[PDB]
């Protein structure tokens, strides 16, 4: 829905990617009900990159509609999320480069330093390599 | 007529008196002179006390003394309230003069002697003074007995006894100074609010705008009182439960669109966190999901002319907000969803 232009349910389907992350948990193998998916759905790797993933895409549609709060309300739970994408922290400190940037930048910045793909799923890792942008280590210096 | 007013000034000026700790000269002369002319009133009362111009010039006389006292600097003085209070001006001054510490011990002695003659005069036609405190001992003890022993705090405040009764209590009090126009009531509710405690006085006000009338003036006169001071408002719809207000909302069509007001801006104040799918406030004092969820529940469960007006001022600002058809997204959208 981004692709064909449609803002209302493209954040409608991100919110909806996100309730089913929170309000449910998919590694509930109390019951053997069938034959199922061992290793690509229950990798805890899968859940913090999947959410990584819906949070800037529905940050993106929030930068788009100038909402920059709710975007960065986003960015910063996923920097909570999943520390080990940088994509996040990219999205984040572009953000309060825009509007308000030094001391968190900065606080941000030592993060990154202080933390410096085991098994991610296809679609996933494709996804991601999809939306990061490619001038991401030069801002990332700056 | 005229005669008449010498008499109760005095009386009123030894009677606000009665109270006060200067008694060292005092006598029997005193204490006799008192009761006689408290008799006097209590005769009048039964004589001439309906349908005079004498009987409204009085009431002139009580309400401008009780307004240049006030409750306020020299003395926080009670007064003999109204009227009906000539009926037992006696006792005011009898229960007042135990109470008075400094009272002589032989003044005190032919007091007592005065108020309780005994036995000696069982057969009387008249209600006299010792019947008229009997009873009144009896009801006092009746009342700690039902209060501690099958008293229960009614739920619908509007039914409770205390809270209707204080209720009716105010009302005669806002009719007088009505019908009185000295000063408007509007002084006379601010100076009320800032002087007593306000969790009690909130919802007395309450449960006084749901009495029907009696002699609906005191609810008119208190709704203009509360739309003048929104602050009083604000803590007011703040601190009460739900289907007090609703049933408020349904009787006074005037305080619907500023409470959904109130509660519409207390809705936008919050924010949605996703690790607990929950709408949340940031300060302490920010209301909650639930107390929110609670009192636009009962404007739901109400009458259709308040129904249709909360349902499109919630239909009007999930509009504005973008309109959403999932949660994490519009507190409004939340609630019209919450409701199915
Ligand atoms: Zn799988």
């Amino acid at each position: 829905w981004v692709q064909l232009g449609a803002q209302k349910v493209a954040i409608s389907e991100f919110s909806r990617c996100l309730e089913l992350l929170f309000r449910a948990t998919p590694e509930e193998k109390e019951q053997g009900a069938a034959f199922n998916c061992e290793q690509g759905c229950k990798s805890d790797a899968a859940l913090q990159q999947l959410r990584a993933a819906a949070l800037i895409s529905r940050g993106l549609e929030w930068v788009a509609s100038g909402q920059d709060t709710k975007a960065l309300q986003d960015f910063l739970l996923s920097v909570q999320m999943c520390p080990g994408n940088r994509d996040t922290y990219f999205h984040l400190l572009q953000t309060l480069k825009r509007l308000d940037r030094r001391d968190e930048a900065t606080a941000l910045w030592w993060r990154l330093e202080a933390q410096t793909l085991w098994s991610l799923p296809l679609y996933l890792e494709s996804y991601l390599s999809w939306i990061r942008p490619s001038d991401r280590d030069a801002f990332l210096e700056e | 007529m005229e005669s008449l007013l010498q008499h109760l000034d005095r009386f009123s000026e030894l009677l606000a008196v009665s109270s006060t700790t200067y008694v060292s000269t005092w006598d029997p002369a005193t204490v006799r002179r008192a009761l006689q002319w408290a008799r006097y009133l209590r005769h009048i009362h039964r004589r001439f006390g309906r349908h005079g111009p004498i009987r409204t010039a009085l009431e002139r006389r009580l309400h401008n003394q009780w307004r240049q006292e006030g409750g306020f600097g020299r003395g926080p003085v009670p007064g003999l309230a109204n009227f009906q209070a000539l009926g037992h001006c006696d006792v005011l001054l009898s229960l007042r003069l135990l109470e008075n510490r400094a009272l002589g011990d032989a003044a005190r002695y032919h007091l007592v002697q005065q108020l309780f003659p005994g036995p000696g005069v069982r057969d009387a036609d008249e209600e006299t003074l010792q019947e008229s405190l009997a009873r009144l001992a009896r009801r006092r003890s009746a009342v700690h007995m039902l209060r501690f022993n099958g008293y229960r705090e009614n739920p619908n405040l509007q039914e409770d006894s205390l809270m209707k009764t204080q209720a009716e209590l105010l009302l005669e009090r806002l009719q007088e100074v009505g019908k009185a126009e000295a000063e408007r009531p509007a002084r006379f509710l601010s100076s009320l609010w800032e002087r007593l405690p306000q969790n009690n006085f909130l919802k007395v006000i309450a449960v006084a705008l749901l009495q029907p009338p009696l002699s609906g003036e005191g609810s008119q006169v208190l709704v203009h009182w509360l739309l003048g001071n929104s602050e009083v408002f604000a803590a007011f719809c703040r601190a009460l439960p739900a289907g007090l207000l609703t049933l408020v909302t349904s009787r006074h069509p005037a305080l619907s669109p500023v409470y959904l007001g109130l509660l519409t801006d207390w809705g936008q104040r919050l924010h949605y966190d996703l690790q607990k799918g929950i709408w949340v406030g940031t300060e302490s004092q920010d209301v909650p999901w639930e107390e929110l969820h609670n009192r636009f529940q009962s404007l739901c469960q109400a009458p259709p002319p308040l129904k249709d007006k909360v349902l499109t001022a919630l239909e009007t600002c999930k509009a504005q907000d973008g309109d959403f058809e999932v949660p994490g997204l519009s507190i409004w959208t939340d609630l019209l969803l919450a409701l199915r």
